[PDB]
């Protein structure tokens, strides 16, 4: 949470919150309604965004599902779609929290190691999450698009 | 009388060891067989049992 | 380092006086810049690896630099130059967000020319690469934000050379 | 080189080279004829060895040559040919030097970073080196095949 | 660092070509010299303390450096000279075994000149001590094998000049 | 299904400033009138008065 | 630039600009409008100016394109035209700057070395520049004609 | 070196193009500056010795700088300081009339800091001298001309420090 | 004369006169009418100009004519008036010539040595020429005031 | 600087020994090569300008170096490059005639890389131009004289790289 | 003459014409019969040699005799034949003297200035002298051919 990040920074400074940190907390608590609305919209429409993004990534990188590939196979495609759903849920967690800390703590720390063990093109995974962000922006309000794209795009950069 | 007309193009520089130009011909000779374009739309797969459970 | 706001504050503090309109207008200018700079930083952090990738692909990739003999040769030197460009992009975004180039001199140009000279790094090749990142970032972000990113990257190149 | 490796170990321990290390250097210099012969054989069969290895790689992992894969066009396949030529040359360098330090210093440290920057599947690169190892073993004597296979296996393991 | 084998390999790799007949011939020459190099290295390792002992005896003992106020006064400083001469002998043996005097540049001559200039160490006296080491080791390992040791100790002396 | 192929050879570069490619076409349009081969013996010239006595 | 020219001339004596130099700087800064105007008037006719000048020069001295000649080939005709274009850009630079310093620093110094190395006739290239000047005077205003013809005259005389 | 006009000329020429609209507006801006710069140069040439005289009288004069221990002591060092001020003023006038600091940083900053350090010169006292030069020039040239002159002198001070 | 100055520069460079020199001489020959007008005005109003400037100089520096001073005595004040006449005529010569060559050659080179020999305060003379500048500017037109002021500024700076 | 004879003499002098069999053999080898070197030097003197012209035409024309942006742009820079190549040819001929590279080492190589880095000129392009001069000279002179010139030219390239 | 060159060098070094030069003078004076004979050979065959030299030169560079070129007119060609005659006579003078001092003092110093004032392609003149050298070498016998070729290609290099 943004409050968790602010309190961590304040503790590292060994004193109470700064005016900037208190302003951040106030703004986040004010905008929590819009943030929760965005999270609920993404959660409700999640299967649509994940499905469309997966299909679009399939067209972008046919190698992923071609024979001899990590995603090749019905079960492998299902596994990749499960990964897409997990990462969408993580982005929802980040949106509700207000900071990318839950994102990193859940699905970005060691993700390179895990996908190296699984033999996966993490760049293609970044393309998949890009498609997820695009579908969410398409089927979400323009104002909400900025907040959703910020966290989706942090995920894209971290796992790119 | 022949009067060899000098041309615009600079004289080509010889290839070195690290250039892939000397391997383009080898790649053409191999002629790798590209995989057939995939047809999996994935719209018919639901994430409930398709994901393995072992 | 210091942002444009801190530069104005320091200029006022040197005289030990309050901020006047001659500083108020420039503060308004930086604030108006504002969302543009933060969006450019957001997009750069978005495709952070990508600009480096295409810039290296267009300037140094498939050339004598990455060939044997060239300083980009060997995977170790390759990763070293890629890490250096990651430095350059991160510090350019830093300077753009702050609105001032002090971070480059205090963090980047401080001893970099001499260290590259000791390492025998091709200064001209590095400058060309960084210019490639400049134009790639401009194309990725737009005209205005691309312009600020380009001016910061060109300051980096001028200091390096 | 074996000499350089033993020298570095002795320098790290702040001591002269031990009698065992001197014996190893003496054995290596005496047996150098076989290593030079192996390097000669590999350099001679460089063309056919790389061609067969790359071809077998292509039907072994067609995704790399597939559309969307890293090496789809003939130009990118040529880039793979150049990479495999590089690694064959490095293996020959290691064979002649008697130690893996030249290979590690040339194309093993930061290879993961290079291939992540290029988008290349390092697993597929390791598979290509494995195919070159197989073709070299076919083209060499059994004991010579083992001696070269030591360095091929080292490169493959470091890549993987 | 580098040796004969690494020198040949780097010479081939700078132009990226494989090993031709000339490189294999140079490697064969080094392998031929390998027996002599190993012999000399083992002998010098066995008699390292002695060699520095007679070098100091016939080059530095009973002199201004050893006299009170001399740089070799103050037994800690004498032990420092003994250790430094042992370092020179060991790294010269390294260079002789490797066949290339790059380990001396990157592990002995790196900052040694500045060290001695800041410490007031007599450079010419050290050079004379190294020459005495060269004579002693040449007499100990013969003229031919002693030739390489003399070459590398001379490299150290010239770098220290 | 665009599947753009990545080419490493630099494609045909646009004619930058100063390239004679930029002027080859208009040179064609100009079409200079090349002078014909003169028919001079250079062997029967009595060089004692053909040299001017100005 | 006449600015830098007078600056250097004054610095040679280590003194500020004389009344004559300052007066000429006055005149140049005042007439910069007409100078830039002639700049556009010559920069707009570049294709026609070079085409007409080169065409006229070709029958002025047919030896340039005659067999065994300097520019007998089509490629060498185009190259001669491209030199014409360079020199026209240089004269435009000089006319705008108000001083022949750009001409000298770009395309006059060592040009005799250039054209003895390439065998091209200096008198012929001077005649080409004269043709450029004639066409420019024809196609531009009268006063602008004299103003640009001054620098065309300088380059023609200096190179020739 | 170069000024604004030669800067636009060579910026165009390096890309090998004619004068585009940006160059035209840059040249128009420089021409608009024009007579103001020439008038400031003429007035400075009028009172050349004046500005240095009252700048010294304001900042350096009657202080420990001109006292024993201070670098201004002795008539030789005093006249050397005056000569330095005359150099700085002529270069400032040249840079003003040109429009660029290339003349200065090619004829000033090259080795100037190190030579003054070798002579043990007070950089702070020098900077104060150029400051007093700036105000005395402003009081004789006006507001905008004085401002641009002060900008050039401030660049000189930054290079000196 | 600026014509002589340009000729000197051209002969030093071993070249014919450049467009800058040609434009300079053209502007001078066209402005010669106004220059001769200024010279005629100065010649006509010389005595009033010199007397008013000398009296303003006296008010600025009374010690110059005080007892024990260089100008003390009616002889030594009439000699100041004569010197001011000489310098005013020199300024007229410089105005009519367009350059400072005659001024530097007749009143500026060796002037410091002459005034050191005679004990004169050259700083006081600079103040006197300044006062002559204001008096001539008052008696003279505004447009030509800047032109005359340029030469007065030159003389003041040099003789300062 | 020293030809083969002077180099042998100086080496023997530094060892403090007369001219033994090896030195006599080397001097006889140089004497045998003398007529070849004289004829090659005469031919290269006859065709010096043509060699540089052809090498530049076949190596360094109609490329980015010649185009604006390349360091050979403008008559000044092109003449500087041509004069550099002429210097290389003449000094290589001197080295060939003297049978030693000391003249190149002390008159050419020293500071060449430093000046090239300072002026930003293309070392790679210079190397290729030297190559082209090598083929032209080999074609004009013959096989063995061509190789003798080429070894010195490649030494120049190696030093400059 | 070789004696004159040796005298000049000895005077420059303040010497007595050391034996290393005295023996050379002795050899030249003894072998002068062959040099004289080559002189009469070239003098007798001057007309023919000049004729084939002009033929070959015009074949290689027809433009110079073209109306655009300098040699056109049937009298410019005559003047080229005349200049070739001068150069052949000069080469004969140099051969008889023993050194190139008469060559450079008659027709090499300022030859570039002469041919620039006449518009002549000095490189074409060098090609013509090359053709003359080839014709003379064909006409004479081996060692005499090389002896003349020394002066010939000296003149060639100086012209180039
Ligand atoms: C499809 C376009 C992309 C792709 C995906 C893909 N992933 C797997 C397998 C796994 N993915 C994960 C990742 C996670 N599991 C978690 O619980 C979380 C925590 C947030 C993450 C990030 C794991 C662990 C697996 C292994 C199975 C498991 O979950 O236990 C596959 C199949 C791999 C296989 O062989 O089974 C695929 C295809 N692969 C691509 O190439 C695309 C970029
Ligand atoms: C008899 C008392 C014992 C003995 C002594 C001995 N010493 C030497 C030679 C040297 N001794 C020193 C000692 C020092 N130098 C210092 O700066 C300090 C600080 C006080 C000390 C203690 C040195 C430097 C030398 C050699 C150099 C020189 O003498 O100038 C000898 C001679 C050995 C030789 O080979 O020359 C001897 C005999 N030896 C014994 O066996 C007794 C126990
Ligand atoms: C890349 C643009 C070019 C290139 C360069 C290159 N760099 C290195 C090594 C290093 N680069 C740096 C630079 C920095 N470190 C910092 O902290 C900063 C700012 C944050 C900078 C700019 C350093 C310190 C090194 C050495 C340590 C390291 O590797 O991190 C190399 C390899 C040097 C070597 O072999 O030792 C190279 C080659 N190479 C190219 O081809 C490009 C033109
Ligand atoms: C082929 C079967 C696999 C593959 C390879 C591939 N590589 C590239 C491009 C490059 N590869 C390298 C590698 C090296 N350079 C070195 O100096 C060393 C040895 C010390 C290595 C290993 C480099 C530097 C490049 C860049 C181009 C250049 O050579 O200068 C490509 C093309 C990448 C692109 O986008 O163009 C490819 C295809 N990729 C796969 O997917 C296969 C598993
Ligand atoms: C045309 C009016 C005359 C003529 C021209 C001619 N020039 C060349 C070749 C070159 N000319 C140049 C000169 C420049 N290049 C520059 O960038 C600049 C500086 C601004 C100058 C002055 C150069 C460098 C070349 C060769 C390389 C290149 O083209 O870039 C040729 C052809 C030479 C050849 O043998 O290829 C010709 C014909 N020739 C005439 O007869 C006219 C009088
Ligand atoms: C008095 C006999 C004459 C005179 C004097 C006068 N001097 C000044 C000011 C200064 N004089 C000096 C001179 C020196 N300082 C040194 O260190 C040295 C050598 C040790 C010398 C020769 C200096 C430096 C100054 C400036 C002030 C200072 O010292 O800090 C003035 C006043 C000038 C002003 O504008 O304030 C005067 C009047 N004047 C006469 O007319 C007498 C003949
Ligand atoms: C006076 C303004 C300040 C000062 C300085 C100071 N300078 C010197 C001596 C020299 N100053 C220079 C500098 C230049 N010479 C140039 O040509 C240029 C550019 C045109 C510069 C900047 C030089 C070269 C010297 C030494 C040679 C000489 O005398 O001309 C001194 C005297 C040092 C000495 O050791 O004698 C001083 C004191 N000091 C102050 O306090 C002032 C603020
Ligand atoms: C031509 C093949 C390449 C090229 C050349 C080039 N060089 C310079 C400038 C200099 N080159 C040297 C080098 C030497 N001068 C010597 O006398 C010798 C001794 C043997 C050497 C090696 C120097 C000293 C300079 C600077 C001084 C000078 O006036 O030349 C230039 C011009 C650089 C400039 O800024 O003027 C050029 C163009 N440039 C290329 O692009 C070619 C690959
Ligand atoms: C002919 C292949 C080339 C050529 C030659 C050419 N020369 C002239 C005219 C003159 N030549 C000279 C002088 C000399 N010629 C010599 O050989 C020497 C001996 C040392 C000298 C001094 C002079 C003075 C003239 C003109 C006056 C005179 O002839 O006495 C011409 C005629 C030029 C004209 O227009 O009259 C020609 C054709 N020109 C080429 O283009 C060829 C490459
Ligand atoms: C594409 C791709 C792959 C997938 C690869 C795939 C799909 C591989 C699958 C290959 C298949 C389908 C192999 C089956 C082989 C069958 C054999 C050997 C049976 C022979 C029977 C015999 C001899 C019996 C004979 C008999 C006997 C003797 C009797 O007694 C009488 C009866 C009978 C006739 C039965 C990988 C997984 C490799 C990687 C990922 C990837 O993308
Ligand atoms: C014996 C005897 C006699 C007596 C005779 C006697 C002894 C007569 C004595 C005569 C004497 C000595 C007269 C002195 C006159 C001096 C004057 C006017 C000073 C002028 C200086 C000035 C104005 C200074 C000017 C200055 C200024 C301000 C400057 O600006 C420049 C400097 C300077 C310093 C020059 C009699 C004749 C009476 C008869 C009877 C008898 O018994």
């Amino acid at each position: 949470s943004i409050v968790t990040k602010s309190i961590v920074n304040a503790d590292a400074e060994a004193r109470y919150l700064s005016p900037g940190e208190l302003d951040r907390i106030k703004a986040f608590v004010t905008g929590g309604a819009a943030r929760l609305r965005i999270a609920e919209t993404l959660t409700g429409s999640r299967e649509t965004i994940v499905k469309q993004a997966g299909d679009r990534l399939f067209q972008k990188r046919p190698d992923i599902v071609s024979p001899g590939g990590n995603a090749y196979g019905e079960e492998m495609t299902a596994t990749c779609l499960r990964d897409m759903d997990y990462y969408l849920r993580l982005v929802t967690y980040g949106v509700v929290s207000g900071d990318v800390t839950p994102i990193e703590e859940i699905g970005l720390v060691g993700v390179r190691e895990m996908y190296r063990s699984l033999g996966t093109p993490i760049e293609a995974v970044a393309q998949s999450v890009r498609e997820m962000k695009e579908v969410a922006s398409g089927l979400m309000s323009s104002d909400d698009a900025a907040e959703a794209s910020a966290y989706f795009d942090f995920v894209i950069g971290k796992m790119s | 009388w022949q009067n060899e007309v000098r041309r615009f193009i600079p004289q080509e520089k010889k290839l070195t060891a690290g250039n892939p130009m000397n391997f383009l011909g080898m790649a053409r000779s191999i002629n790798p067989a590209a995989n057939t374009i995939p047809k999996v739309s994935a719209q018919n797969i639901n994430i409930e049992a398709s994901v393995p459970r072992r | 380092m210091q942002d444009a706001i801190t530069a104005v504050i320091n200029s006022a503090d040197v005289q030990g006086k309050y901020l006047d309109g001659a500083a108020m207008d420039k503060l308004k200018s930086y604030f108006a810049s504002g969302e543009l700079r933060v969006r450019a930083a957001s997009v750069i952090s978005a495709n952070a690896a990508t600009i480096v990738k295409e810039a290296v692909a267009k300037s140094l990739l498939y050339s004598d630099v990455t060939r044997p003999g060239g300083n980009m040769y060997t995977t170790r030197r390759y990763a070293a130059c890629i890490r250096d460009l990651d430095y350059y992009l991160r510090y350019a975004t830093y300077a753009m967000l702050a609105g001032d180039a002090s971070i480059l001199d205090e963090r980047v140009l401080n001893g970099l020319k001499e260290t590259y000279n000791s390492l025998g790094v091709p200064i001209s090749s590095t400058v060309q690469a960084i210019q490639a990142i400049k134009e790639v970032t401009a194309s990725l972000v737009g005209a205005d934000a691309g312009k600020e990113m380009g001016v910061y990257l060109d300051y980096i190149c001028s200091g390096l050379s």
